């Protein structure tokens, strides 16, 4: 059983956003599929729920007229339009089934992060962080990563391609003045850099950014 | 609206602790009443349904009790990797609703922050800026505080600074500080010093380079 639900949304206030959640290893129609609401820093709210059987839905009192589900039963895929949507609607919307009629959230979907924001959307640069110039004596190093200046979220980093993962810190986003900042650390022995290649890799979709940073000494 | 008030807000424990966290309903909601994990990063997921339930998966160390108003989680003997929001909820009637969450942490012995320097890239150098960093790596507890100085003289403007959420493994924070300044202004100086304060030391642990 996966719900696979669309990716991250930037949309301006005022404006309508309309996520999708496909779903599939099971019978759509058995099954109640409802929307799940957290901004960051917070608990659950649920939004409501829709029988793709019968059409039949129930809405949370807060998010009705804000809210509006659908199903379109020929791809197994539930909807939520959002409208008039405001910053206070910024927010990861997860879609969840309802075990039958027990009451209980089996399956989640991975969220959908919802940002709304008159900024404009704007690349990240990514500049390698070698350690100071010069002779180090530790056993081990440690290398980083920036990633400056861009918007919306998400961006994501590894290093080389995921295969480095041990000894990794990034560091969550920080918006400053409409642009985010984020760092990544890796420390490694120091038998391993600068003899062996150590490669930064960053992705920001929503600017079709995607740059690979080797990390040279200084 | 049924109201589910669960307790408590966070809290911090050891590894082998036993861990109970509680959820009241404010009208009778039979045993319609779940329980969620949800790690750093990810959805909420399955623990505890029908009141007392173990999901399948889900380990032993979790257990649900309760019925009707008065509902219980217990993690007998936690462990490092526990550590995550915990979220009751009632489907019992419409509209269904959720607790205020729980927020784990795993409380280990005191580690002093190892700390690294980064002078600006040249290719953030050569687009004008000129941004340092300094990583504050695998320390506890989680509450630390960084100085920036620049010959010698304290600065405080253009720093950004970003905690990652606990380890799941070694259950120590990480932390990330940035000070931004103008090319001009960095090749201006020359030693360039962050300084963390931390439990762990009566003195600050600092990281400087020269960058002449």
């Amino acid at each position: 059983v996966q719900l696979q639900q669309s990716g991250p949304e930037l949309v301006k206030p005022g404006t309508s956003v309309k996520i999708s959640c496909k779903t599939s290893g099971y019978t759509f129609t058995e099954y109640t599929i409802h929307w799940v609401k957290e901004a960051g820093g917070k608990s659950l709210a649920w939004i409501g729920g829709i029988d793709p059987n019968s059409g039949g839905t129930n809405y949370s009192p807060n998010f009705k007229g804000k809210a509006t589900l659908t199903v379109d039963k020929s791809s197994s895929t539930a909807y939520m339009d959002l409208r008039s949507l405001s910053s206070e609607d910024s927010a990861v919307y997860f879609c969840a089934r309802i075990y039958h009629y027990d009451g209980y959230f089996d399956v989640w979907g991975a969220g959908t992060a919802v940002t709304v924001s008159s900024a404009k959307t704007t690349a990240p640069s990514v500049y390698p962080l070698a350690p100071v110039c010069g002779d180090t004596t530790g056993s081990s190093v440690t290398l980083g990563c920036l990633v400056k200046g861009y918007f919306p979220e998400p961006v994501t980093l590894t290093w080389n391609s995921g295969s480095l993962s041990s000894g990794v810190h990034t560091f969550p986003a920080v918006l400053q003045s409409d642009l985010y900042t984020l760092s990544s650390s890796v420390t490694v022995t120091s038998s391993t850099w600068p003899s062996q290649s150590i490669t930064c890799n960053v992705a920001h979709p929503a600017s079709s950014t995607k740059v690979d940073k080797k990390i040279e000494p200084r | 609206n049924i109201v589910m008030t669960q307790s408590p807000k966070s809290m911090s424990m050891s590894v082998g602790e036993r861990v109970t966290l509680t959820c009241k309903a404010s009208e009778n909601v039979v045993t319609y009443v779940s329980w969620y994990q949800q790690k750093p990063e990810q959805s909420p997921k399955l623990l505890i349904y029908g009141a007392s339930n173990r999901y399948t998966g889900v380990p032993d160390r979790f257990t649900g009790s309760g019925s009707a108003t008065d509902f219980t989680l217990t993690i007998s003997s936690v462990q490092a990797e526990d550590l995550a929001d915990y979220h009751c909820g009632q489907g019992y009637s419409y509209p269904y609703t959720f607790g205020g969450g729980t927020k784990l942490e795993l409380k280990r012995a005191d580690a002093a922050p190892t700390v690294s320097i980064f002078p600006p890239s040249s290719e953030q150098l050569t687009s004008g800026g000129a941004s340092v960093v300094c990583f504050l790596n695998n320390f506890y507890p989680k509450d630390i505080n960084v100085k920036w100085k620049i010959d010698g003289s304290e600065r405080q403007n253009g720093v950004l600074n970003s905690w990652t959420d606990q380890d799941s493994k070694d259950s120590t924070y990480s932390m990330s500080s940035t000070l931004t300044l103008t090319k001009d202004e960095y090749e201006r100086h020359n030693s360039y010093t962050c300084e963390a304060t931390h439990k762990t030391s009566t003195s600050p642990i600092v990281k400087s380079f020269n960058r002449n």
